[PDB]
């Protein structure tokens, strides 16, 4: 009983870890993609401004 | 006697299950706090660069 | 005298957490620069003005 | 000014309140009815013994 | 007669510990509910701060 | 000859900005499952940029 | 050792093996010895705090509590000790719950586990050492907490040394219950109740007492209260999951009449009858400082609840209500609706779960519950009210889906939430509102695309 319950609890913890990792990495990808619209897209837009 | 002893070291099971639950909860809290800190730092950088843009 | 204004801007008295982390990264890079420049004379990387 | 453009705060806060209430309903749909049966058995056996 | 009373005193003790086990189970479910409330409240707080 | 104190994301994250000329073959993504180096993501994640 | 290495190097006169800048200062050796010989240096008087923190950081985590407590207050050091002790233990300290001090939480935990491991505390040397430890801790003792103890603990002797304890928690049990069956091993008995009450009466600054999980009955509750009668600092009393009988209920009513400062009350899960219900209702009706009434896991009876609601009509301070499971029905429902119809009610918590109400009470409850403005939350699950067929389908398919709220319970909850949030200046999107918004949004999304189709095919000519 103890072995099964402890293993189940720790698998619960590990699956929670995986879920939270995926969630945070998705949020980080959104933030960094948006930021890339602020440094790289910044220089692209500067080129657009000068050409226009 | 033996039935109550099963209502006992089952006490060991209770204590160790509670230990694992609290360990999982606290590690979850630590990881989530780290996530929130990094999220706010990244959002600060994003906001500062959006202001410049 | 500019710091003598009665309402010194808070931005002029404390640096944000990211500013201090940037300061720590600057100090780290300075330490690495000194460690791997055993042969070249020191040159002031004036990265932390006042 | 566009009335909808200038009022992001209230509309989003309404959305947030709705999400909170909808989640409360979902999480509340499946808890706390066990205690009712346990206590009713307790009091039935109280009036019984 | 003393056995039947014991059959309901042995049973009385048994019933007492089944009531004890039910009280413990209700307490454990109450703690689960309290900490699930803590998790949901934390989620709501973080979401609304964001 | 000239050394950069900080490694920014301008250089490493401009690969996916090259689909400007796309009006051509719709090549099936069945053969574009190249296994991304675990080293790249792992070192991007553990050596956090400043 | 440095002298030894120097002698080895000189043994030949060869080139120096140790650099001049490789020689640590006298400070290094002194700090190394102090970290290794802190017993001779518990004081470090006159040594600047800088070297103090240096040594603390460079010391291990097996120091003595009696000496660490007075001379050591560096938080990271206490966290080092916490890592060394309870990183792989059952639990780790929760900082916000320990006065924002690692040292206090570590000290309290070591007190718990010492009083647990302690065998025959009456033993002279052990008792003297315990007294010395309490005296040393007199500076940073805030709360005391023990669950499932196995000793006839002398509360007063400990309490006399702790006028600063902020909360007290005593629960009877068998932390180490061996093979042998001992029904007397679980359940707090007469002597401990008397001693704990006496220690209660021997206190000046205690803020809360929790004697929960003690199966406390009238005889034992009598000693508890007699201890709690004369002391002039009690604010919180926890008495849920005990054996409180009618005498306990009458004494509770009398204390409520006499009480002037109590703020937290818990008296659920007991064996109280209607007499106790009447006494509690009368005590709290005149009450004006008590916050919450705890009568859940009880057997008041419909007359008991009706009498309680009638008494609490004059009450204006009972705001948290938790009386779930006292068998209140139509009579209690109508009486509580009449009570809530008033404009003088400020209740904040309403726990009336574990009842046996019926659908016929709708016109009353709604009616009465149509007259509630300042309330916040209430519990109504598990009723046998009008149940839809699909609900029964869900219980049959999923026993864990028996928890589904009945529609009328959700209706009362929605009405209360609507009034409360309109109080908090909040507009409402219920199930119907959500359906309206979703259908409107889908309508707009559908109606926006054909415009795109027409205007795009406008460029095909």
């Amino acid at each position: 009983e103890q072995e099964k319950s402890n293993l189940n609890i720790e698998d619960d913890g590990k699956k929670a870890k995986e879920k939270e990792d995926a969630y945070f990495e998705d949020i980080t990808k959104n933030m960094k993609q948006l930021k890339t619209q602020l440094k790289s897209e910044y220089l692209e837009k500067e080129k657009a401004n000068i050409q226009q | 006697v033996y039935k109550q002893k099963i209502k006992h070291l089952l006490f060991q099971n209770q204590d160790q299950q509670s230990e694992l639950k609290k360990d999982v909860e606290v590690t979850l809290k630590q990881l989530e706090d780290q996530h929130r800190i990094k999220s706010r730092e990244l959002k600060t950088d994003v906001r500062s660069l959006k202001v410049t843009k | 005298e500019f710091k003598e204004q009665e309402n010194i801007p808070r931005q002029y008295i404390e640096n944000s957490p990211k500013e201090e982390l940037v300061l720590e990264h600057v100090i780290q890079f300075k330490r690495q620069f000194q460690y791997q420049l055993y042969y070249e004379d020191k040159r002031d990387l004036f990265l932390y003005p006042k | 000014m566009n009335p909808s453009q200038t009022q992001k705060g209230k509309i989003q806060i309404q959305v947030s309140r709705g999400s909170i209430d909808l989640l409360v309903r979902t999480m509340y749909e499946d808890i706390n009815n066990i205690k009712l049966k346990n206590e009713r058995f307790q009091k039935k056996k109280r009036a019984e013994d | 007669e003393a056995f039947i009373q014991m059959l309901d005193k042995n049973l009385d003790e048994a019933e007492d510990q089944f009531q004890i086990a039910l009280r413990n189970h209700l307490i454990h479910i109450e703690n689960l509910m309290q900490l699930q409330e803590a998790r949901m409240r934390g989620l709501a707080e973080e979401f609304n701060r964001d | 000859n000239w050394e950069y104190v900080m490694l920014d994301t301008l250089l490493f994250n401009k690969g996916n900005g090259n689909d400007e000329e796309g009006n051509e073959n719709i090549d099936d993504p069945l053969n574009k499952q190249a296994q991304r180096d675990p080293e790249q993501e792992q070192l991007q994640d553990i050596a956090q940029l400043l | 050792m440095l002298a030894k290495k120097l002698a080895l190097a000189r043994s030949q006169g060869k080139p120096d093996p140790f650099k001049k800048d490789e020689f640590p200062l006298l400070q290094h050796i002194a700090v190394e010895v102090v970290s290794q010989n802190y017993i001779l240096y518990p004081d470090l008087k006159g040594v600047p705090e800088n070297v103090r923190d240096t040594i603390i950081s460079k010391i291990t985590t097996d120091l003595d509590i009696l000496t660490m407590a007075p001379n050591i207050d560096q938080e990271s050091f206490w966290q080092r000790a916490c890592k060394n002790r309870w990183e792989k233990s059952q639990k780790s300290i929760n900082i916000e719950e320990h006065g924002r001090s690692w040292k206090v939480a570590y000290l309290e935990r070591y007190m718990e586990e010492f009083l647990t491991n302690i065998q025959n505390a009456d033993d002279p040397n052990k008792k003297q050492i315990l007294q010395a430890e309490l005296k040393a801790a007199a500076s940073w003792i805030h709360t005391l907490n023990l669950q499932n103890i196995n000793q006839n603990i002398d509360i007063d002797f400990i309490c006399k040394y702790l006028p600063l304890l902020t909360s007290l928690t005593l629960t009877y049990g068998t932390k180490y219950s061996g093979m042998d069956y001992n029904k007397q091993s679980v359940g707090m008995k007469l002597s401990e109740a008397a001693n704990l009450g006496e220690a209660i009466k021997n206190c000046y600054s205690l803020l809360s007492l929790n004697i929960s999980a003690n199966m406390i009955d009238d005889d034992l509750l009598r000693f508890i209260m007699a201890g709690v009668n004369m002391n002039i600092s009690l604010i919180e009393l926890n008495l849920s999951h005990n054996k409180i009988e009618d005498q306990g209920a009458r004494r509770i009513a009398k204390f409520l009449m006499r009480n002037e400062i109590l703020l937290y009350l818990n008296l659920g899960n007991n064996l109280i009858g209607y007499e106790g219900s009447r006494y509690l209702a009368q005590a709290l009706k005149v009450n004006k400082n008590l916050q919450s009434l705890n009568l859940k896991l009880n057997n008041l009876g419909d007359k008991a609840g009706k009498k309680l609601f009638q008494d609490l009509m004059l009450n204006k301070t009972l705001l948290e209500l938790d009386v779930s499971g006292n068998q209140f029905e139509f009579e209690t429902a109508l009486k509580l609706s009449d009570y809530v119809a008033d404009s003088m009610c400020g209740l904040k918590v309403l726990n009336i779960a574990n009842n046996d109400f019926n659908d016929s009470c709708y016109e009353n409850l709604k009616t009465g519950f149509t007259k509630n403005y300042s309330l916040a939350k209430l519990d109504l699950r598990g009723n046998k009210f009008s149940k839809t067929q699909e609900e029964k389908e869900q219980e049959l398919k999923d026993p864990f889906r028996m928890f589904n709220l009945s529609q009328t319970e959700k209706e009362l909850t929605q009405i209360i939430i609507r009034h409360d949030l309109t109080a908090q200046k909040i507009q409402f999107f219920s199930e119907s509102d959500l359906d309206k918004i979703k259908q409107l949004k889908e309508l707009q999304g559908a109606k926006q695309e054909p415009e795109k189709v027409i205007q795009q095919d406008q460029n095909k000519e």
